[PDB]
């Protein structure tokens, strides 16, 4: 009983958090580029 | 010693110019309250300002190749 139910785990526990890899992926990657249209965006306001 | 002439600076001494009957009427003497070389000196100013602000601007985006490796890597390893 003890031992297909935990070998399972291993996988549960690397695709939940697979799943939260990419969301964060997600957001980091987003308010940054922000940051370089926001930049543009003041480099022609300079203008 | 020592001989020269002589002509007495008196207050009497007066000096008489011509002016031409176009002299005055010059674009340089009759000025607007805003002239364009001013104009002329902000823009240049602007203009370099913008210059250094895209450099400001590159260096800060020249990590966008350098963030997307890093964030893929480790993923990638971790699924092979």
């Amino acid at each position: 009983q003890r031992t297909g139910r935990s070998a399972l785990a291993v996988l549960i526990r690397a695709c939940y958090r697979l799943q939260q890899q990419l969301q964060r992926t997600r957001r980091a990657l987003l308010h940054h580029s922000d940051a370089v249209l926001t930049s543009l965006h003041h480099v022609r306001m300079l203008l | 010693w020592e001989h020269r002439r002589f002509i007495v600076a008196d207050s009497r001494n007066f000096i008489t110019p011509e002016f031409p009957r176009d002299f005055w009427m010059s674009p340089v003497f009759n000025l607007p309250r805003e002239t364009a070389a001013e104009q002329v000196v902000v823009l240049q100013a602007q203009r370099t300002a913008a210059a250094a602000a895209l450099e400001n601007a590159a260096m800060q985006a020249a990590e966008l190749p350098v963030d997307i490796e890093r964030r893929l890597r480790p993923i990638e390893r971790n699924v092979h």
